[PDB]
């Protein structure tokens, strides 16, 4: 009875889209800081000296 | 004891950026190397005639980023300096022109050091590395150890090591919140020294080169003592020390705190004076602290670059 019309829209994961960019462009990913212990306050801990 | 009062003198106007470090040699007392966020070295002559201290004598051009820090030779004819565009710069100090362009820093150096003699180039850089190179532009070494940034290295100088040696000592710190100490001739490790609750912005070998000075984000400044590897005092800022720097002829500690300038008596551990100059139309809470620190020769007179583009030279007036 006539024509039908089909478009197709995928959007990939931008992760896995190599050869560019890896995420969207206000995706903002923030490193989780280390956590470390300051307490030792003289620790002057001494390496054998080389000449 | 030694009552001793320093007034302000001069101010080297000139700079369009902070002025983030100074050096002076002390072979030539007259000359005063000036590196600001202008990406611009300026070369000043020193004058005892009248309200300004000092003259500019030449602006140093070539630098595309942020110029951290300065140093001038020994000999007083040649100065070192480092950028943020990754790149040290050598320049003739009457010529004007570059002579070296040092190459290799993945991150924007932070500090440069002279060795005593003129034989190599010590870089500290945001790379979490340290870089030798020679005085043609090469780089010989490249010392690592430090797992972040390191801010700051000064050659601990050789005051009457056995004679003679030929080892080149010199200290190291950053972003890790440790200093340590490298021996070069060969140019490896030495002792270490753990004592910052947090990260090392300054660190400044005495000019004897037996202690050495460190400072940080709490203020915490920290003497350690690099011959006896052990600690030699530690005080506490309070503030944002930005910047210390020994004196040769007293026994003294200033301290660029983010609120004024402090200096602590060495032998009796207690501050003695406070520099705070006279701004207009602030609203005190962002008055322009100092960020570069640096002695004369003799002891005599004290410059500081601020954030306000200004070099503020402090005299040693004694009135009785």
């Amino acid at each position: 009875q006539g024509v039908l019309g089909i478009k197709v829209k995928i959007m990939k994961d931008p992760s896995r889209n190599t050869s560019g960019p890896k995420a969207l462009p206000d995706a903002v990913t923030i490193i989780e800081p280390k956590e470390e212990e300051p307490v030792l306050e003289p620790s002057v801990k001494d390496y054998r000296p080389t000449e | 004891s030694s009552n001793i009062m320093l007034v302000l003198r001069g101010t080297l106007e000139g700079h369009n950026g902070w002025v983030t470090s100074l050096s002076t040699s002390a072979a030539q007392p007259n000359l005063l190397v000036s590196g600001s966020r202008d990406k611009t070295l300026i070369s000043w002559r020193l004058t005892e005639n009248e309200q300004q201290f000092g003259v500019p004598v030449r602006s140093y051009k070539g630098h595309s980023h942020i110029v951290q820090d300065v140093v001038v030779s020994a000999d007083g004819n040649y100065a070192v300096s480092a950028s943020w565009d990754k790149t040290l710069r050598l320049w003739n100090l009457a010529t004007g022109n570059s002579e070296a362009r040092f190459v290799g820093h993945t991150g924007d150096v932070l500090s440069v050091a002279i060795d005593a003699n003129s034989s190599k180039i010590i870089s500290a850089s945001r790379d979490k590395t340290i870089r030798v190179w020679n005085t043609v532009g090469d780089c010989a070494y490249v010392l690592l150890g430090h797992t972040d940034w390191v801010t700051k290295v000064r050659v601990a100088p050789k005051n009457l090591e056995d004679v003679d040696d030929g080892r080149i000592t010199f200290v190291s710190a950053g972003m890790d919140k440790i200093v340590r100490s490298w021996s070069l001739n060969s140019y490896r490790i030495e002792a270490d020294f753990i004592g910052h609750n947090n990260y090392i912005n300054v660190v400044q070998p005495s000019p004897d080169g037996s202690l050495a000075a460190s400072a940080g984000k709490d203020g915490q400044i920290y003497v350690w003592n690099l011959k006896h590897k052990s600690a030699f005092m530690n005080f506490d800022a309070k503030d944002e020390v930005f910047a210390l720097a020994f004196s040769p002829s007293r026994f003294w500690l200033t301290a660029a705190t983010a609120s004024g300038i402090k200096i602590y008596d060495l032998e009796n551990e207690v501050l003695i004076d406070e520099l705070k100059p006279e701004f207009a139309g602030y609203t005190k809470a962002q008055d322009p602290h100092a960020v570069s620190l640096a002695w004369s020769a003799d002891g005599q007179t004290l410059f500081a670059g601020y954030t306000d583009n200004v070099i503020r030279v402090w005299q040693v007036m004694t009135a009785n």
